[PDB]
């Protein structure tokens, strides 16, 4: 229905229908609200092409960037009290392997 | 919008159509009034170098050459005005625009207020009432016994007639009811 | 001389483009008044009605009437049992059911299994 | 009490009485835009002070008021979280609100 | 997230700056301030995020509303290729409008300077997806590049819209609450940053390359 | 970066990996290493409720600073020598940490030098 | 206050501080705090004391229900209505009460992780392996029974697992 | 507020400014009543972009079955006004 | 239980000895009165039914449905006076006669304290509500339709007559409390595979069940306006009810004899949706919906946990209320225009705003919007599902989006954009027509505050 | 403050909104000078970047690879 | 008539919210739960008099 004249004066302006005309099998459908058939700058197999390749390129990137990081030439933080043992959950009754930093 | 159409466009239509729609999406690739001035004049010019052709075949291939380059040319994104068909305010107040046959409904407590709005209303459905039976014999006079053959109605001929098919035309509710 | 567009159906051709539009003969244009015709005496009718000043109530439309009696009554009065509509009928109807069965059975075999190893981590799962 | 909990509830309390008065005498009026700027306006003045509480000594709770259901081992109450996002995300939203009702009373005059 | 973020913000961003409705501009800049947000919840910044969700806040609000005006004034005409020379016949309008695209590009000691210089910073020094990190700078380009084109195209040059010249902003309510959040624009980033308790532990120390990375892409 | 570039298209049998690293002994190339110290106790920091990242060696700077904010609350600006201060030993706790991604870097390279040149001088 | 018992809803000491200044400036947090309290808390306080006024004037009470300890349904022959009605009435009953322990603990362990702050995964470790406790026990005397459960299922699913804890007793004492 | 209601009298001031800032239309032998073919010797591709102007200048476009017809100054400014809905 | 089913038969001779133009108003307040009576049940015990005598009981399960068929009566006596106003008095007696009775056979099938009183009451309700269909429904159509209501339901109902003797002979009761306490398992043999069948399928097609569902559109849009509310807003809840009180005798065997009516239930959970999107009848629309709700509540059923059984209990609440309150609404505008089409008017929020609020509020409660008892009810039974299998969710949460999109379609057809030009004869609204959407629809958020009263025994 | 159309013209100006944007855009550059002038550091930088060549080995201790 | 805003719309509803919360709500366990204040070496307490000593003489790297 978007494909009809919008200039000429039907009936039903906004359903862009004449009474007794026949009606399409699937006007529900074409409503206008819904499916739309216009004609588009791009064809088709066109734009499903480049939107395709679009995102498959940022996907592979994506996980390309994934094997490859990015990260600073830094060692790893350290904390205090065996890694703050007692503070990620505790369990104060078992004796952590000492984790002690030196330095430099 | 408001002239019956025909059952066909001539050539000189549609190359007016589109010589119409070219210089509106030129329009819109040259945003600035002067670039496009220059360039609307390009166009007319390259326009005007066909203008005499007598082979119609011709002339019809130049026409279908136009459209392609036309459409492979035409701005994705092509100027609107606001209340056209695609515009953002095409059909803003259509949610304000009430029919007349509402005020009939309307409580006597509702029409005590405004006397004479209501008064003139019943004078123009009297008018209305007595213009009907002329209307629909003058259009039975007037068309051919094939039924119509196009969309065009009559106007009035006699003294005090009526176009025929008038009410729904002069009685539209407005364009900015609201 | 510029790259062609091709139509496709959820992007149609447009009017312009058309070569059927473009090669007129006398027989076309005969059908273009014919259509027109057509059109004025639907027009011409609907509208004798529409400004009629004794009529209340709602125009009744024959082609919406049609339209509904096609989608609805119509549909079986004209139904065969083909190849292809078996083959839809048996593939849309109880295909989903088996493949959900499949996925569902599948599912639920693997937990309970899982159950019975002790291994599912089921802790705080109190509701159900 | 601590004025805390009182003053970010009122805050959102106060939101709804103009939604009240919607089948009252005011809405059929001209002076509804302006009343419910001047609510929201007030809005925001108060819960500006339930956010100077936190700025100064990081106060957070959390206010369980009403019990509406419960499910065997589960209870479903209505409750308010107040720490940090809510102190700080409630005044600014109520700002926002209260320019752009001033705006609408412009953009909008003849709707 | 990360990932979800940077495509959203890079997106965005690259379908804004060819638009010609300016409400389409506006809410495409606001996919890609959105998408900002998810990528630095994803290097695990959930406080830098709120931040910038209370400094955006802002001046997104004044921009919408200056577009408002405009549009209002212009007979309800939102293609920015029929808006002229608006820079002198909308002065407050233009001010507003100007403040609010230095802040959306984050001009140093202002609100949008303090949420996504900070996020620009940590989303450089975090062990981070590389794809997403570049994602990001493209899109910090692209954020000044169509703030550039709503201002060029909408208050510089000569007018393109029609001759029965309605234009006023006039009015006390559009100046008061533009001006409102005008304030809010200038003021409120430095005023809530600093009173606040520090969430983040602050990167203060990194290349200097590096530390005018945001710069150098608003820049170009 | 360029380490990045000597890691990724170099040779990465040469360049530190962040996930695992150290992977030398810290007591290696150093006669005396003194291990790192605290200031700030256990309890202090679970009264002051940091953050467990915020929970690092500068804590005691941190709890300086919120302390000073929370007393001199309406004048907001007068937490200047403490924010500087945390700042310091933040900036210096990354030094330390950069010092230790360049020393693991070193002996990566040293150990490649000397193992397999002296893979070398035994093969012939 | 003392309407609940602080032994089953209990809260640590409640260490606050005292206020510190360090500028010359007002507190504007502490003037509003007076401006509340001569605004709100005092009128609030007086209606709440005429209202305390007028329940002194007219009091009544009411009664916890005790129920009486009947005999359960391993005590019930096979056929026996009213001893299996009696012995459902009361797991019913028991069902809820325990629902209603488990919700107290759950109470609890809410509580303490608001309470406790950014020290929660350490300060409140104890209410969590409470839970823990509660949550298994709950979860073996009523989980899987489905709707249409009853005490005869509850029993069913006892002595299935007695029977598998006794087995593998059995087998690791040859071991 | 927003614009005044138009009236015909500023409407036909308005079509008659836009047509003698048109170089083909002689300004001193111009009338509302003057035929744009037949009076002042143009031809479609004129008339065309005289519409176009005129669209430009109220700022509402006209479809083109209807223009085809506007062929002088009082039938644009008829249109206009039972368009916009101007009855004085 | 006597004292709200005496008065209730009461109403039998009130009406039939009152005057030809009071008939309405009579019926009305008694209605409402015996209503308010009802409302009486709702006090439940806790552990235990309410066990009023031998004959009859009221549950948790039983209180919420007695109390929306009483508070359905008068709503339905509202919406019918209007098209049976040119009805001879003795007709209009007749037709409300047949309301009184079918209520009647409601109220003592929920109550009934054994299976063989509740499967007779349970099948007496078929002749008021196809006498109702036939006689008084508009179209030719409605002879077909009364045909594929009676039939369905008596292929089901049969089977489980003969089951249920059969376990009477061998259980020796069907008293549901002697069958609850002296429960044992169900073997896996084909003996007692069809047996299971046999129990279950009438409840099934009472549902209706995917596949079983066909002659629910033909009924619900072939109905007058009152039939088609009570077929909407309770006898599709027999089918629950039943299922809920007969799945005590069945375990464990439907832990495998479910598995089929699951797969059916939410695969045409998705297709009834999906039918729903593309449908010109407006009344077809509602019924398919009822479908869609419907098959919720079979999954809800089969899968045995409490958390399903109180979703089950809030869901036919909410969907007795939301369905009865969209099929008044279509009945309003169908009166104005004398189509059912859902195209032939549209833009009616124009022309009749108050009516256009309600219209949004019956689609707000169709998409079940936080926190209505419809969302209640759907996440309690997609909680319980999820718990069953995880992937449920995938399925569950199709159903959600295809839902709230018809439902809003519904609402955009009919209510908004331009007024169909050529119908001019839509009148304002009646005060009797709002004010029975406003009965509705106050009730169901009433509701909410009180959501323990509509869930049921197990909570 | 009435103020009408003007048809291709420059549109009337009232001083007050002159001197209202005026004032605003004035406010936000001698802020942003203002904190220029005494937060450089938050855009300029303020610990120096460390350069890792400049470290010797005895405070980095590694051994001169004959051990 | 020219305070009467201020005391229907903001005053009576933090009447009832008040009265409702602190003699209601606040009834009940566990309803208003305030994350516990921070404490500081060298704050001193309010309920027991208690100073928590000051922390460990930095190292002074002035
Ligand atoms: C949340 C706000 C709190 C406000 C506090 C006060 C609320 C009192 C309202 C009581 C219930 C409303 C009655 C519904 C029928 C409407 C009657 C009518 O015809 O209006 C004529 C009347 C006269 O106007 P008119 O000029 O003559 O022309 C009217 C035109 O027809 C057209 O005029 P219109 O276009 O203005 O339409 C009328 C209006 C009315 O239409 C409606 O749809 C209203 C009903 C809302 C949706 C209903 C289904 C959704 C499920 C939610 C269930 C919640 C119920 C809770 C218990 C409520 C007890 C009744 O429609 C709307 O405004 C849009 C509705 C969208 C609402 C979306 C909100 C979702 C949930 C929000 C929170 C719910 C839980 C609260 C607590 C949460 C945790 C703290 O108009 C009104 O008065 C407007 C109604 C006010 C809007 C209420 C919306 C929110 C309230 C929801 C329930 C209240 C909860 C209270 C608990 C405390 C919190
Ligand atoms: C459109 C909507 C209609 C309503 C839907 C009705 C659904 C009814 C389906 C019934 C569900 C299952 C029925 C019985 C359960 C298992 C069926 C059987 O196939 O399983 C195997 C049975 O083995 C073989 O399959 C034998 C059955 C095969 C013969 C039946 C014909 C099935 C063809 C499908 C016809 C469609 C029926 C519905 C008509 C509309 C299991 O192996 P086994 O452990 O050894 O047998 C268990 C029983 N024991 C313990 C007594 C021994
Ligand atoms: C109004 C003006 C008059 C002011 C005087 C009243 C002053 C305060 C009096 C309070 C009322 C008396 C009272 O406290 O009784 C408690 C009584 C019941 O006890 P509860 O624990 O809260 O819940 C029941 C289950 N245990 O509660 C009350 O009735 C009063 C407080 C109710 C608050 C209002 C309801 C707000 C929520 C509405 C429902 C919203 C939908 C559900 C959302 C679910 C979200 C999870
Ligand atoms: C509107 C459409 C609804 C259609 C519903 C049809 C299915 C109904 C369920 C099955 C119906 C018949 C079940 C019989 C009633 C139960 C009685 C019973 O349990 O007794 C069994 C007897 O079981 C049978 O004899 C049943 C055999 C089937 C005979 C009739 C076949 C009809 C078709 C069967 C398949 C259809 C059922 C499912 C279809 C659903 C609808 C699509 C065991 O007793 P004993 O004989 O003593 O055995 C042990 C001692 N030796
Ligand atoms: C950026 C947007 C894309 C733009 C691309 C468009 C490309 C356009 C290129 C040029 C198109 C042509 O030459 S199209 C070639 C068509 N040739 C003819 O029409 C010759 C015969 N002339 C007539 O029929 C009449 O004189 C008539 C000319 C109609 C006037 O009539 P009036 O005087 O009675 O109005």
């Amino acid at each position: 229905q978007q494909e009809r004249d919008p200039w000429y004066d039907w009936d039903h302006p906004d359903l862009r229908l004449n009474w007794g005309e026949p009606i399409h099998w699937d006007l529900d459908m074409y409503i206008r609200n819904r499916v739309d058939t216009s004609p588009t700058p791009v064809s088709w197999n066109t734009m499903c092409k480049h939107l395709f390749g679009f995102v498959a390129f940022m996907l592979f990137m994506f996980w390309v960037g994934e094997i490859y990081p990015s990260y600073q030439p830094v060692g790893p933080k350290q904390y205090p009290y065996n890694d703050l043992y007692l503070e990620r959950g505790g369990d104060p009754t078992k004796e952590p392997e000492p984790v002690v930093h030196y330095e430099i | 919008a408001f002239s019956a159409p025909a059952a066909y466009l001539t050539h000189q239509q549609k190359v007016l159509r589109l010589y119409k729609r070219a210089l509106r999406h030129l329009e819109s690739w040259c945003v600035h009034r002067d670039k496009y001035r220059y360039f609307a004049c390009l166009m007319r010019a390259r326009f005007d170098e066909h203008k005499n052709e007598k082979d119609m075949v011709k002339a019809t291939q130049l026409l279908r050459q136009a459209e392609e380059e036309f459409w492979y040319g035409q701005h994705p994104q092509p100027y609107i005005f606001p209340e056209s068909p695609g515009g953002t305010s095409y059909e803003r107040y259509e949610c304000y625009k009430v029919p007349e046959w509402c005020l009939d409904d309307w409580h006597p407590s509702e029409k005590a207020m405004y006397p004479d709005y209501f008064a003139k209303r019943e004078q123009w459905k009297r008018l209305r009432r007595e213009s009907w039976e002329r209307e629909v014999k003058q259009l039975q006079e007037e068309t051919p016994p094939g039924g119509p053959r196009t969309e065009a109605l009559p106007p009035a001929r006699k003294e005090g007639d009526l176009p025929p098919l008038w009410w729904h035309i002069v009685t539209r509710p407005r364009e900015r009811p609201m | 001389s510029f790259p062609k567009y091709k139509p496709s159906r959820l992007a149609t051709l447009p009017a312009t483009l058309d070569p059927a539009e473009y090669d007129i003969s006398p027989e076309t244009r005969k059908a273009q008044a014919e259509r027109l015709a057509i059109r004025s005496r639907l027009k011409r009718e609907y509208l004798l009605q529409y400004n009629d000043p004794n009529r209340l109530g709602v125009i009744e439309d024959p082609a919406l009437i049609r339209w509904t009696y096609a989608r609805s009554a119509n549909i079986y009065p004209n139904f065969r049992p083909t190849p292809k509509t078996s083959l839809l009928g048996a593939l849309f109807g109880i295909g989903p059911l088996f493949f959900w069965y499949y996925v569902f059975k599948t599912d639920r075999d693997k937990k309970e299994k899982l159950i019975q190893e002790g291994k599912l981590d089921q802790t705080f799962n109190i509701s159900y | 009490m601590n004025p805390f909990a009182s003053l970010t509830l009122t805050t959102l309390t106060i939101l709804t009485i103009p939604i009240m008065m919607s089948n009252s005498n005011i809405y059929k009026t001209n002076l509804y835009p302006n009343y419910v700027k001047t609510t929201v306006s007030y809005a925001f003045t108060l819960s500006l002070v339930p956010l100077l509480m936190f700025m100064h000594t990081g106060q957070e709770m959390i206010i369980s008021n009403w019990h509406w259901m419960t499910l065997q081992t589960v209870e479903l109450s209505l409750s308010f979280k107040m720490d940090y996002f809510s102190v700080m995300f409630i005044p600014v939203a109520l700002f926002v609100t209260w320019s752009i009702m001033e705006f609408s009373m412009w953009y909008m005059h003849s709707d | 997230t990360l990932c979800l973020g940077a495509i959203t913000t890079l997106f965005t961003a690259l379908c804004a700056i060819t638009q010609n409705d300016i409400k389409k501009i506006v809410a495409f800049s606001t996919s890609s301030q959105l998408g900002l947000m998810m990528v630095t919840i994803g290097i695990n910044q959930p406080h830098l995020a709120f931040l910038h969700i209370c400094m955006h806040a802002f001046f997104k609000a004044m921009l919408f509303m200056c577009s408002g005006s405009i549009i209002h004034s212009l007979n309800d005409e939102q293609d920015i290729r029929k808006m002229g020379g608006l820079y002198k016949a909308m002065p407050f309008t233009t001010t507003a409008l100007i403040i609010g695209s230095l802040a959306l590009t984050g001009m140093p000691y202002l609100t949008g300077f303090y949420s996504k210089d900070l996020i620009i910073e940590a989303v450089n020094m975090s062990y981070t997806n590389a794809w997403a990190l570049l994602m990001t700078l493209i899109a910090t380009s692209l954020t000044a590049a169509y703030s550039t084109r709503i201002i060029f195209f909408a208050f510089l040059g000569k007018p393109r819209f029609p001759p029965l010249v309605l234009i006023n902003e006039n009015n006390p309510l559009l100046i008061n609450s533009i001006k409102r959040l005008l304030i809010g624009s200038i003021f409120a980033g430095f005023i809530i940053s600093n009173n606040i308790p520090p969430m983040t532990v602050p990167n203060t120390t990194m290349p200097l390359y590096m530390k005018m990375t945001a710069l150098i892409v608003t820049i170009m | 970066g360029a380490h990045l570039a000597r890691r990724y298209l170099g040779d990465a049998s040469k360049e530190p990996d962040p996930l695992r690293m150290p992977t030398f002994p810290p007591d290696y190339g150093f006669p005396e290493r003194k291990e790192r110290e605290m200031v700030a106790t256990q309890q202090e920091m679970n009264d002051a409720q940091l953050m467990l990242q915020q929970r690092d060696y500068c804590a005691h700077y941190l709890i300086q600073l919120l302390k000073c904010k929370r007393d001199s609350f309406p004048n907001f600006l007068a937490c200047k020598h403490e924010q500087h201060d945390w700042d310091y030993c933040e900036h210096l706790d990354y030094v330390k940490r950069m010092k230790e991604f360049e020393r693991e870097r070193r002996l990566l390279q040293r150990k490649k030098r000397r193992e397999q040149r002296e893979a070398e001088m035994a093969r012939g | 206050p003392d309407s609940w018992d602080k032994d089953v809803y209990p809260e640590p000491p409640r260490r606050t501080p005292a206020p510190a200044p360090q500028t010359s400036l007002p507190n504007p947090v502490t003037y509003l705090t007076k401006i509340f309290d001569l605004l709100v808390d005092r009128p609030v306080t007086l209606a709440r004391e005429f209202i305390e006024q007028q329940h002194a004037k007219n009091r009544y009470y009411y009664y916890h229900r005790e129920f009486r300890r009947v005999p359960d349904i391993t005590e019930c022959e096979e056929k026996d209505i009213l001893c299996m009605f009696e012995a459902e009435m009361q797991w019913r009953r028991d069902y809820k009460v325990d629902q209603e322990i488990v919700n107290i603990i759950q109470e609890r362990l809410k509580a303490c992780q608001q309470r406790e702050g950014e020290s929660y995964r350490q300060n409140c470790a104890k209410e969590l392996e409470q839970f823990t406790q509660v949550s298994k026990a709950f979860q073996d005397r009523y989980s899987d029974l489905g709707a249409h459960y009853s005490a005869r299922k509850c029993l069913a699913k006892q002595k299935q697992r007695m029977l598998a804890e006794r087995k593998a007793a059995k087998e690791a004492a040859a071991a | 507020s927003d614009a005044p209601p138009l009236t015909l009298e500023a409407i036909k001031d308005r079509v008659l400014y836009v047509l003698k800032l048109y170089d083909k239309i002689d300004p001193e032998k111009l009338s509302v009543n003057s035929h744009f073919m037949k009076d002042l010797g143009l031809d479609s591709l004129d008339q065309v972009e005289i519409i176009m102007a005129m669209e430009d200048e109220f700022g509402f476009e006209i479809p083109d079955i209807d223009a085809e017809k506007l062929m002088c100054p009082q039938e644009i400014v008829d249109y206009i006004a039972d368009k916009k809905d101007v009855y004085e | 239980m006597l004292k709200i089913i005496i008065p209730t038969t009461m109403l039998l001779p009130m009406t039939w000895m009152s005057k030809h133009n009071m008939i309405w108003i009579n019926a009305t307040v008694h209605s409402l009165l015996i209503s308010l009576i009802s409302l009486s049940l709702l006090n439940q015990l806790g552990e235990n039914s309410l066990n009023f005598s031998l004959t009859f009981f009221s549950d948790s399960l039983s209180a919420p449905l007695l109390v929306l068929t009483t508070w359905l009566l008068p709503l339905m006596l509202m919406a019918s006076q209007s098209h049976l106003s040119k009805e001879t008095t003795t007709r209009k007696k007749l037709y409300i006669t047949m309301l009184i009775l079918l209520q009647l056979f409601l109220i003592m099938t929920f109550t009934a304290t054994e299976l063989i009183l509740f499967y007779i009451l349970f099948e007496a309700t078929l002749v008021p509500t196809l006498i109702i269909i036939t006689r008084w429904g508009n179209q030719t159509e409605r002879l077909n339709a009364g045909l594929y209501f009676l039939f369905y339901t008596l292929a089901g109902s049969l089977p489980l007559l003969v089951a249920l003797v059969y376990i009477q002979n061998t259980t020796g009761s069907l008293n549901f409390l002697i069958i609850h306490y002296w429960s044992h398992p169900l073997s896996n043999s084909w003996s007692n595979i069809f047996m299971w069948l046999a129990c279950i399928m009438a409840f099934m097609v009472k549902m209706p069940l995917y596949g079983l569902h066909l002659w629910l559109p033909k009924a619900h849009v072939e109905a007058p306006i009152a039939g088609s509310m009570v077929l909407a807003a309770v006898l599709l809840k027999l089918g629950g009810y039943g299922m809920m009180r007969i799945t005590t005798i069945l375990n464990p065997l439907t832990n495998y004899m479910a598995y089929p009516f699951l797969m059916l239930s939410m695969w045409g959970m998705i297709m009834t949706s999906s039918i729903c999107l593309r449908q010109t009848d407006l009344k077809s629309l509602i019924a398919y919906s009822s479908v869609s709700h419907m098959a919720l509540v079979i999954v809800a059923i089969m899968i045995q946990t409490p958390w399903s059984f109180m979703g089950a209990t809030a869901l036919m609440i909410a969907h007795g209320l939301t369905s009865s309150m969209l099929f008044c609404l279509a009945n309003t505008n169908y009166e104005r225009v004398h189509s059912r089409t859902m195209i032939l008017a549209r833009g009616l929020q124009t022309l009749l705003p108050l009516m256009a609020t309600w219209w949004l509020v019956a689609s707000l409660t169709n998409l079940a919007l936080p926190p209505s008892i419809n969302l209640i009810g759907e996440l309690f039974i997609i909680t319980a599902s999820f718990s069953w299998s995880n992937i449920t969710i995938i399925l569950m949460g199709m159903n959600m989006m295809i839902t709230a999109l018809y439902s809003l379609y519904m609402l955009i057809t009919t209510q908004r954009g331009k007024y169909t030009h050529h119908i001019n004869n839509i009148k304002p609204s009646f005060t009797r027509e709002n004010a029975l959407m406003a009965l509705h629809i106050l009730p169901l958020l009433l509701l909410t505050l009180n959501p323990k009263m509509i869930l049921g025994p197990l909570y | 403050v009435h103020i009408e159309p003007r048809y291709r013209q420059f549109p009337q100006l009232t001083r007050s909104q002159l001197i209202q944007a005026e004032f605003f855009s004035a406010t936000m550059w001698f802020w942003i000078l203002w904190r220029f002038w005494h937060d450089s550091d938050a855009v300029l930088g303020h610990f120096p970047y460390p350069d890792p060549s400049q470290w010797t080995d005895e405070e980095l201790g590694i051994l001169p690879d004959d051990e | 008539r020219h305070s009467i805003f201020a005391v229907t719309h903001v005053l009576i509803p933090v009447w009832i919210i008040h009265y409702y919360l602190k003699y209601h709500v606040t009834a009940k366990p566990y309803t208003v739960v305030e994350r516990k204040p921070r404490i500081f070496p060298g704050d001193t307490i309010l309920e027991t008099g208690e100073v928590i000593p000051l922390m460990k003489e930095f190292p002074d790297q002035h």
